[PDB]
């Protein structure tokens, strides 16, 4: 019939850097759920309004499926309500959230001797990021009441790349998180389980 | 916009780039110890020398921004940290003569030689030769040899350089604003800025001295019964009531005197405790004694350890192919790595090394959440007192009686308890007044308080003094004793051992109040009581991030040492002891001598 493409953000073979987290708007599928359930055993599979278990028999409109790489211990902020350096800087999630998080652990895939310097995240900004707002900017950030030129002593590059490598605790290990964000509006739906 | 806010942002940078240095450089050290070649040499220094130099540019930032406009104390203390330039104030060349004097002592103190008259190409080291030589040998005469060839062969070789060191760390320390480099080393129990809870440097010392003359009442009735027991090993050599000669003590330098035990021990008859039978009987092995310690660590409500402490870090004796070196320590290596190094054998004394080494790991993952710069002890003395209570909990017969290596059918009785108690006074009391010596002479030699014409005449008077230990031979002034010690040649602070001695055992009152403990101090053990521990751990989250006085209040109540709890600890012994010296001369005369004819 037709198949949806959550097999393919699932199983994609680099997820993007969290400071530039790869979003892809479903809209035309048959929303099947079997398939989810048996990629991994994902480290959180928080849900934020819908039936976790029974997902099916719910229609919406689009389906937001957003591809990060990030710490254990920053999986924890990635919810209706955190603050922190990924939750201000990096994905901020709306306080009226419909859907949910499947972050599972990626360490044979996202991890190298000698350090994954491929996945950064940014720590300074001058504001907070606003919901599903992504800044892939990398200006130079100034940090005190003086003319930056570049790289200095008060003033520091934003990106800090994520230091990841086989031999770190499970906080400090490479997850890979999927956020799934429904939208339902006033118009034709296409995306729902029968 | 103001200097707090861009300190925030300054300490963020170094707090993430640093770990990663940290990381790939105790990396390096961890897998040089664990794989000895010389590619891992190398792989160390270049990673070790990146974590330097990182250091000291972000040094030279955080002198940019003044302390005295700072309000948070957690970025205060990262900056105080940060601010601290080291020897780098002194100049390039007096810097590197300061660099190498301290390697050429090192380096001496490491090959040290000793050569017999009969044979010149037959000599000893000191490790692990001249240590068994006079640490089991119960000749008067040869102990004398050892003692005297280790010294006039090595103290003579580092007295200039100890000279020279001792100049250039004064002008380090009086260029870094410290009135001499004994104030550089007591910096660190140094707290300010915080109303009731500050600590000055010189109250160190005047506590030290207080605790000390509290001490001093066990000390000497335990110096009475060894002065006799040795007398009595010793007849023709030893005063009843002179001092103790410095090679009689069971040791190189006489730290300790655990080596006394066989012959000062209280009751020969009684069998002593030994779970190396049960061990050999039901085939423990290094990864049982771990997983017995961590249980007893989760017994008192402390967390699992991580999987990759048993993935990685090695626990047995690699073979022979390739050598590891192998003293037991704990690794932090950061970012969520807490690996353990130590050969394990079955063994009791490898059991309590194993509680003590996780002990130190617990405390590791306990403040792993605070920033880099304070992701350490509240002070130099905190982290071996909490390994050393969990070895101190493990110890005793109701916890061995719990695991099962001991039969049910032990009898305990008061007699077990003084020998147990007489060992641990060997072990723990007869170190305290040696610390409290060195530490002193070295306070006084590196604030200018004694001539370098007498660094070993008064050296050699205030340990007749304080110790209660005189010297075999008489010394010139072309000796130097002190530099021989490991910690004196090698530049390290010695009085953490007597602040650890005494916060051991106030953290150990404190958490057998709250184990709701009944009877005698030293029977007692905090397994499966989860108060203790949560109790413990409030004070192990904290790290350094707040003055050491809070910290140790949050245990014991109290805002400075007390020594009360080590007495209160030793009762059973200090009345049996001062029962035994009713009919021996408790005190010493400095004026006898054994050269004196
Ligand atoms: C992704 O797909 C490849 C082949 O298409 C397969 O070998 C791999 O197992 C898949 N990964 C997951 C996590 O299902
Ligand atoms: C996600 O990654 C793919 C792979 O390069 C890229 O083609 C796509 O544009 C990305 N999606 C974004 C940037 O929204
Ligand atoms: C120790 O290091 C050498 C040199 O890198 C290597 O050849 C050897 O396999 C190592 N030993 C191990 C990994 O047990
Ligand atoms: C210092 O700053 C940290 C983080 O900005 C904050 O948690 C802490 O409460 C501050 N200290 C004081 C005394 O306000
Ligand atoms: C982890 O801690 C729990 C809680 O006490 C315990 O039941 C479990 O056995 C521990 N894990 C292991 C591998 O022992
Ligand atoms: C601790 O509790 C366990 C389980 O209740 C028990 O088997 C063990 O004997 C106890 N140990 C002590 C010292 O009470
Ligand atoms: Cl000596
Ligand atoms: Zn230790």
């Amino acid at each position: 019939t037709n198949l949806c493409p959550f097999h393919e953000v699932f199983n994609a073979t680099r997820f993007a850097s969290v400071y530039a987290w790869n979003r892809t708007r479903i809209s035309n599928c048959v929303a099947d759920y079997s398939v989810l359930y048996n990629f991994a055993p994902f480290f959180a599979f928080k849900c934020y309004g819908v039936s976790p278990t029974k997902l099916n028999d719910l229609c919406f409109t689009n389906v937001y499926a957003d591809s990060f790489v990030i710490k254990g211990n920053e999986v924890s902020q990635i919810a209706p309500g955190q603050t922190g350096n990924i939750a201000d800087y990096n994905y901020k999630l709306p306080d009226d959230f419909t859907g949910c998080v499947i972050a599972w652990n990626s360490n044979k895939l996202d991890s190298k001797h000698s350090g994954n310097y491929d996945y950064w995240y940014r720590s300074f900004r001058k504001s907070k990021l606003k919901p599903f707002e992504r800044d892939i900017s990398t200006e130079i950030y100034q940090a005190g009441n003086k003319p930056c030129k570049g790289k200095g002593p008060n003033c520091y590059f934003p990106l800090e790349s994520y230091g990841f490598r086989p031999t770190y605790g499970v906080g400090h290990q490479p997850y890979r998180v999927v956020v799934l964000s429904f939208e339902l509006l006033h118009a034709p739906a296409t995306v729902c389980g029968p | 916009s103001t200097i707090e806010e861009q300190a925030k942002t300054f300490l963020d940078k170094f707090n993430h780039e640093a770990e990663d240095l940290f990381y790939q450089s105790s990396l390096a050290s961890w897998n040089y110890n664990t794989n000895i070649t010389e590619e891992n040499v190398q792989n160390m220094n270049n990673a070790g020398d990146k974590w330097s130099a990182f250091l000291k540019e972000q040094s030279t930032l955080a002198q940019m921004y003044p302390l005295q406009e700072i309000q948070n104390l957690t970025v205060k203390l990262q900056l105080q940290a940060l601010q601290q330039n080291g020897s780098s104030v002194l100049s390039e060349d007096k810097s590197k003569r300061l660099n190498t004097i301290l390697n050429t002592m090192s380096t001496i103190y490491s090959t040290g030689k000793v050569c017999n008259p009969d044979n010149p190409q037959e000599c000893l080291l000191l490790e692990p030769g001249l240590n068994e030589i006079m640490a089991n040998s119960l000749d008067y005469n040869e102990r004398l040899w050892a003692w005297e060839s280790w010294r006039s062969e090595v103290g003579k070789q580092l007295r200039p350089l100890y000279e020279e060191y001792v100049v250039l760390k004064n002008e380090m320390a009086r260029a870094n604003h410290y009135e001499d480099y004994g104030d550089y080393w007591r910096g660190d129990y140094e707290v300010n800025g915080v109303d009731g809870y500050d600590y000055s440097r010189g109250q160190l010392i005047e506590d030290v001295e207080h605790t000390f003359e509290e001490i001093k009442p066990l000390y000497e009735h335990l110096h009475a019964y060894v002065r006799a027991k040795l007398m009595n090993a010793y007849p023709s050599y030893i005063s009843p009531i002179g001092c103790l000669p410095a090679h009689l003590l069971g040791d190189m330098w006489g730290r300790f005197w655990t080596n006394l035990y066989s012959l000062t021990v209280p009751f020969g008859q009684k069998p002593n405790i030994d779970v190396t039978d049960a061990m050999v009987d039901q085939a423990w092995d290094a990864q049982r004694i771990f997983k017995e310690a961590e249980k007893f660590f989760v017994s008192v409500g402390l967390p699992n350890m991580t999987q990759g402490f048993w993935e990685n870090s090695m626990l047995t004796d690699p073979g022979n192919v390739q050598k590891a070196v192998c003293h037991p320590t704990a690794w932090d290596l950061g970012k969520g790595d807490f690996r353990i190094l130590m050969c394990t054998k079955v063994t009791m004394d490898d059991f309590l090394t194993a509680h003590h080494e996780m002990g130190h790991i617990q405390y590791d993952m306990a403040y792993a959440a605070q920033p880099f710069l304070l992701r350490n002890g509240a002070n130099e003395g905190f982290h071996e007192a909490v390994g050393e209570i969990m070895s101190l909990s493990a110890a005793t017969p109701k916890h061995l009686k719990s695991i099962g290596l001991l039969s049910p059918d032990f009898q305990e009785d008061n007699e077990t308890e003084i020998n147990f108690l007489l060992k641990q006074a060997l072990t723990i009391v007869g170190t305290l007044p040696f610390t409290y010596m060195l530490e002193k002479w070295r306070w006084m030699v590196f604030k200018g308080e004694i001539p370098k014409d007498q660094w070993m005449k008064k050296w050699w008077e205030m340990k007749r003094e304080i110790v209660g230990v005189v010297e075999p031979v008489p010394h010139d002034e072309t000796y130097c004793d002190p530099a021989s010690l490991f910690h004196v040649s090698n530049d390290y602070s010695f009085i953490r051992y007597y602040t650890r001695t005494l916060y051991q055992f106030q953290f150990q009152e404190a958490l057998c109040q709250a184990a709701k403990h009944e009877g005698p101090l030293h029977k007692c053990d905090i397994s499966n009581s989860t108060e203790a521990g949560q109790k413990l751990f409030n004070m192990l989250r904290l790290g350094k991030s707040e003055p050491w006085t809070l910290a140790l209040e949050n245990v014991v109540g109290a805002k400075n040492m007390n020594v009360r709890p080590l007495l209160n600890y030793f009762e059973p012994l200090f009345t049996w002891l001062k029962d035994q010296n009713k009919n021996s001369f408790v005190g010493w005369s400095t004026d006898w001598s054994p050269y004196a004819d």
